[PDB]
């Protein structure tokens, strides 16, 4: 029979998160949540791989003293053309007997270059993202980790401590419905369907499968007669697409998606999207409580604020007497939320004295510091960092 | 067990009953069985034992001296210019240059064979090229590369070419002959390699951030990539013809001759032996050399063998394009300054260095320049934060306080 607290903090990585876990005749408990990585993972459909295309020409055909006749081969991009009147030459001389009479057959289609198992773009249909939260709690003086899926569903259990994360309060994506990925850059990309790909465009060639056999080609190959007595195919052709969208893709999801998202590949994924919030639920057990009456009483409690700066960072010092009934811990709280305390948790004993790290962006901070169940009123006059930008969050 | 056809057999793969030294034995019979297994699954268990020669006249066991290069040739093809603009059947002919490679590795495929002597041995020292009707032999170091000045070559086997080339509109190959005749074939082929990574740099560093990239690799092996290969045509010859006092005398010098006469009587024929075509004029009459023993690239500078229909076979070839890691150097932190909602930068790049920022809120606004000199850049911080990218170094984030 446990205690479930609820709290909620903003979607953004890297900012340890104070909270007051407050259950009924039980000494207060700190409790520091620190949002370390959060995946938004969209389910991918390959719809086709695109790479460089190859022209492949074999030998022409050239019928000395008669006419060659083309046949409709099943290739992508099959192209045939007989030519009449040629005599073509050799280094020894004509190739031909006949003067005239012979013709030249030239035949040729598009498949995958031997660079598409390398070199490669694949095409994804891109549909409702699971989100996954990794956070680090500062639990019973030590670091714990979960993992879970931010659905407000997915219950973790860490030292006995059961963690229900979200639901997510924006479900932005920075993916669109279509997606083109190449190595370790995504790209939003309304790419052509399979069948539809343009000469000298991304999908020029498009291939369902990276292993796929038979491909889609639409290159503009168009065979060209061959130079008075040269032996050669000459051909007309848009160059290809996939080496055409490598140069004018222009920045990837990394560099252009909003709420600064890292995008990460293998698997596809938008990392560090700073939206919204996060709301946290912790189911706390029994034994990691502490009785108040078995907890230290504080009494006589004084506060004095030696060196202040008002920043991003723990700027602030604060020296806190007291007087303690026992020897025992005692969590520490700021109850004014315009001041956050470093620490949470600090080893009380008789009449002594606690030092503690605070951050405040007011010039006059007055805030009441809670150790174990008393509180004290620390009066603070915080004076202006040397930078007006700061590189933490 | 993998299953190998010849005629109406079926035979294992590695086990053709011609062994040993198949090619050496019957050279025709050994190249139109290989081209009737094209299609099977187990050709090159068949390619692998039929052009292995480890014979019973010797001491020791050479069962791993498979030479392709006994079964190929070097050849002359149509390159449209030879020099000075004028196009020429030539022995160091392009086939294709090759530019996957985002490393900017060329892969280029020649006429001629380097790294392989006349008499088939492995010699990088040497190269081999078609002299007129028979292949010759010249030396590696009179072979070049260049694009608008000279290339670095990284690698060379057979056909094929390694090499690091500057921007260029055009891209040569030569070499020197045994006559000390400079032979080379230019083509039109725009070289202008992109930037790998965000630093236009001209040296490569031994440190650096991992980046991948794709080259095509150094090594010598070939069991990935591959070309077609099949029969040469016939080869014409007019020597091969000679006026006996009024009439056509064929001399075939123990080779086999496909000859054609504008005459009567027995005009044709694929002989094996010396032919008379009495009342007959050299000029009315076409002689060429038949070629069934060697196979050669599938090129499309070469006409196709008449005789034969679609017969080809298949080589594995070197240096296949391979996905490595290229290192790239990071430009310096800049001079940074700070002011209300602002951040100020002192940029000195060594390189052409690409900058990048955006806001990490839900207006973007991404912007990019490629800064080549000495530049201050004043960029605004908004509450939401600035995210900034110099050359390839990790992004820096910015905060108001
Ligand atoms: C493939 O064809 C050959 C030749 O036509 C067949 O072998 C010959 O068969 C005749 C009739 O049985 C014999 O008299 C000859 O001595 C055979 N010659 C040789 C060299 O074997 C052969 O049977 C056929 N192969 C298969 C597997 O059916
Ligand atoms: C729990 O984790 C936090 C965060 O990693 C630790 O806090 C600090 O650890 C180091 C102490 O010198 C510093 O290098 C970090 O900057 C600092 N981080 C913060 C946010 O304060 C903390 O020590 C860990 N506690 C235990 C008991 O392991
Ligand atoms: C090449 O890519 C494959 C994944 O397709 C990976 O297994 C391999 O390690 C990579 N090699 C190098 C050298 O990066």
């Amino acid at each position: 029979g446990g205690y479930e607290h609820v709290t909620v903090i903003p979607n953004t990585v890297g900012v340890p998160y104070k909270t007051l876990v407050n259950r009924p005749g039980y000494s207060p408990m700190v409790l520091e949540m620190e949002l370390l990585s959060v995946t938004l993972e969209p389910t991918l459909s390959l719809d086709y791989i695109t790479c460089e295309y190859k022209t492949v020409i074999p030998s022409p055909y050239v019928k000395c003293c008669g006419t060659a006749e083309c046949k409709d081969k099943n290739l992508p991009d099959y192209s045939c053309k007989v030519f009449t009147g040629v005599y073509p030459f050799m280094w020894g001389g004509a190739y031909c007997f006949c003067d005239a009479e012979n013709t030249q057959l030239s035949e040729a289609h598009v498949e995958k270059s031997e660079s598409c198992k390398t070199e490669f773009a694949s095409a994804y249909r891109a549909h409702t993202a699971s989100a996954s939260a990794k956070l680090r709690v500062l639990y019973q003086g030590n670091n714990i980790t979960v993992t879970a899926y931010a659905n407000g569903d997915h219950a973790v259990t860490v030292k006995d401590a059961k963690f229900i994360v979200g639901p997510m309060s924006s479900a932005w994506t920075p993916f669109d419905n279509k997606i083109v990925v190449y190595k370790g850059d995504v790209y939003n990309m309304d790419y052509p369907p399979f069948g539809a790909g343009r000469p000298g465009q991304f999908g020029d060639i498009q291939s369902r499968t990276p292993e796929s056999k038979d491909v889609y080609a639409n290159t503009q190959l168009v065979l060209q007669r061959p130079a008075a007595g040269t032996v050669h195919v000459p051909y007309s052709q848009a160059p290809s697409g996939f080496k055409y969208w490598l140069k004018e893709r222009g920045a990837s999801l990394q560099h252009t998606a909003p709420f600064g998202c890292q995008i990460a590949t293998n698997p596809v994924r938008a990392v560090n999207c700073a939206v919204g919030n996060m709301p946290i639920s912790i189911d706390i057990p029994e034994a990691a409580f502490t009785r108040v009456v078995d907890a230290p009483s504080l009494t006589d409690m004084s506060c004095e604020v030696p060196a202040c700066t008002h920043s991003s960072d723990f700027g602030g010092v604060a020296i806190i007497k007291y007087a303690a009934s026992k020897k025992g811990k005692c969590a520490v709280h700021s109850m004014t939320n315009a001041v956050t305390i470093r620490e949470a948790e600090i080893e009380v004993e008789g009449n002594s004295q606690l030092q503690i790290s605070f951050s405040t962006a007011l010039a006059s901070a007055e805030f009441r510091v809670q150790v174990c169940s008393t509180q004290v009123h620390c009066a603070a006059e915080c004076h202006p960092p040397k930078d007006h930008i700061v590189n933490y969050p | 067990p993998v299953m190998c056809l010849l005629a109406n057999t079926t035979f294992p793969c590695s086990q053709p009953p011609c062994t040993p030294c198949c090619y050496e034995k019957e050279p025709e019979e050994t190249l139109r069985m290989l081209e009737d297994n094209v299609m099977r699954p187990g050709y090159y268990q068949l390619l692998q034992a039929s052009l292995t020669c480890s014979p019973h006249r010797q001491r020791e066991s050479t069962k791993d001296n498979f030479n392709v290069y006994k079964a190929t040739r070097p050849y002359l093809a149509h390159c449209p210019d030879c020099g000075e603009g004028h196009s020429c059947h030539s022995p160091v002919a392009l086939e294709r240059i090759r530019n996957e490679a985002t490393d900017g590795t060329l892969k280029i495929q020649v006429s001629l064979q380097i790294g392989i002597k006349t008499d088939d041995s492995h010699d990088w020292t040497k190269l081999r090229y078609m002299d007129n009707h028979m292949p010759a032999d010249a030396e590696r170091a009179g072979l070049f590369v260049r694009t608008s000045a000279p290339c670095t070559i990284t690698g060379t086997m057979g056909h094929f070419i390694l090499a690091r080339c500057p921007k260029g509109e055009t891209l040569t190959v030569g070499f020197t002959d045994s006559r000390k005749i400079s032979h080379s074939c230019t083509h039109p082929f725009h070289h202008d390699p992109p930037v790998i990574g965000r630093e236009k740099f001209h040296s490569r560093p031994q440190h650096g951030k991992e980046l991948p990239c794709s080259t095509y690799v150094q090594s010598t092996a070939a069991t990935t990539e591959e070309i077609e290969v099949h029969m040469p045509p016939d080869t014409p010859d007019r020597t091969l013809m000679s006026q006996q006092s009024g009439n056509v005398k064929i001399t075939v010098n123990g080779q086999t001759v496909r000859y054609k006469c504008n005459c009567g009587g027995s005009n044709e024929g694929l002989t094996t032996t010396d032919k008379v075509i009495n009342n007959c004029k050299v000029d009315q009459c076409h002689a060429a050399v038949t070629n069934h023993k060697k196979w050669q690239y599938n090129s499309p500078l070469v006409p196709r063998n008449a005789e034969l229909g679609d017969r080809k076979g298949k080589i594995h070839i070197p240096f296949p394009l391979a996905n490595v890691t290229c290192r790239v150097p990071k430009a310096r932190n800049p001079t940074v300054t700070y002011g209300k909602n602002q951040v100020i930068m002192l940029l000195y790049p060594d390189h052409p260095t690409l900058l990048s920022y955006r806001n990490m809120g839900e207006e973007p606004n991404y912007q990019e320049e490629w800064v080549m000199h000495k530049k201050e850049v004043v960029l605004t911080v908004p509450t939401e934060g600035l995210e900034v990218t110099w050359g390839n170094n990790e992004p820096y984030k910015y905060w108001p306080q």
